[PDB]
């Protein structure tokens, strides 16, 4: 796996130039909002994003090495986990909003739209928040981001033997090369010996809240499913329906 | 299996 | 502040002594299970091992410089990721079994007993053989389930800022006790995150388990206490 | 106003 031979700046490099595009939604800024249409943006958004993803996971060192069955194991659990701290950090520039997209930056106010939307939004604010009182760094970011992708799904694997087993392993070699890089960074930055495992602490301790957050909007886009609120792409089902099965 | 499709590209 | 204060070996100490106790629960085993008695058993265990809880985190350092307001929530947030890192961590020698008691000791299959739970045990068994796999140490447990109780509930919110300072403390704990058992500076930040990162998949537990729960209440399968009730009701 | 929690913690 030539992705364990690489350096720390190496791994940070090919982050980097792996990081998706910002997209548009397809808002059209002189009609009103409704729930299903506010919810249609943001489920029109996701889909075209997913396909982006798709390929980001493609170009995360170690991705490709792993099976098709994993890769499709571990993108089911992340993809919301990711699309959220995506969401996050776009929005780190703009305190009390949530930049969706360029053309679809939305306060918490306009979350009100959709029932139970505003809890979600409260939580991804106060996130972005914490990105900012951290001066959280880009290539912070892309570490974390491709943490989430591997380590998301790392345990709903079952085993099977060395079959299972091996593709743990490496996943969790390539989880430790990204430590070691996110580490790298912290020291190139200057913080101290005692500062570089806080803070690599309290970013890692950020993804309990990115799950949590998941959790609940993914709670919640099935709710506006259920309710028939906005049609989902078949794509968008069939990730969601990854989480009731 | 839409996602398994795509990421077979 | 005083627990700003502690050494990291004094850290340790404290968190070990505030250690609840292993609770026995009522199951009579001349009889076997229904998924009435099993889910019953459960929320019996649950609901006695939450007074416990609430003793434990008022002997957590710092937890006690906090407003009863900011207690109460943090409590709230994290319980049942704080019931389940526990019950992950007895199980931990147990390949297969989830030790809820010391006489309640549940393989696998018997989660089958309850519609939806065999789910849920698979996640909280797969948590414990990572542990085994790990090896990890109970005063590394004790340092993760009080991030745990910090962490969980914080983002939810000089409160915050107090909390932060005491969970960077808790990190040099964790690094201490890596240190102190020989790991290389390398070995002990790639430890430090392996073991954060379990908090991810723990909260992921109890997200599920909490959702579960809940239609175990609604469906009716079994009656919840009031304080059970009420620590379900925060959570929607 | 009188949630088990609060006065739980309380003692
Ligand atoms: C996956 C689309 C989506 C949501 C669905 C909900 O039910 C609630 C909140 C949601 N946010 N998003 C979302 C997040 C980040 C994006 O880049 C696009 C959509
Ligand atoms: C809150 C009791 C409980 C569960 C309820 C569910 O619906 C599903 C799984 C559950 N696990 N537990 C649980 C966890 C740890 C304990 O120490 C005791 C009960």
């Amino acid at each position: 796996s030539l992705a364990l031979s690489l350096t720390a700046d190496q791994m940070v490099s090919a982050l980097l130039d792996a990081e998706p595009p910002i997209l548009y939604s397809e808002y059209d800024p002189t009609r009103p909002f409704s729930e299903a249409s506010m919810m249609g943006l943001l489920t029109n958004l996701a889909d075209r994003e997913l396909v982006h993803m798709i390929n980001w996971a493609k170009r995360v060192p170690g991705f490709v090495d792993l099976t098709l069955h994993d890769q499709v194991h571990l993108l089911e659990c992340a993809w919301l986990e990711i699309l959220m701290i995506g969401l996050v950090w776009r929005s780190m520039e703009h305190p009390g909003k949530l930049l969706f997209a360029p053309n679809l930056l939305l306060d918490r106010n306009q979350g009100k739209c959709v029932e139970g939307m505003v809890e979600i939004f409260d939580m991804l604010l106060a996130t972005s928040s914490r990105f900012r009182m951290m001066n959280l760094q880009g290539e912070e970011f892309v570490c974390l981001k491709s943490i989430i992708l591997l380590n998301s799904g790392v345990y709903t694997f079952l085993s099977s033997t060395l079959k299972s087993l091996e593709e743990k392993d490496h996943i969790h070699r390539v989880l430790d090369k990204i430590t070691d890089t996110l580490i790298h960074l912290m020291a190139k930055a200057g913080l101290t010996l005692q500062q570089q495992h806080q803070r690599l602490a309290q970013l890692l301790l950020i993804l309990s809240h990115i799950r949590h957050m998941s959790n609940k909007g993914m709670e919640h886009l099935y709710s506006m499913k259920c309710k028939n609120v906005v049609p989902l792409s078949d794509l968008l089902l069939e990730m969601l329906d990854a989480h009731r099965l | 299996k839409i996602l398994h499709r795509l990421l077979q590209d």
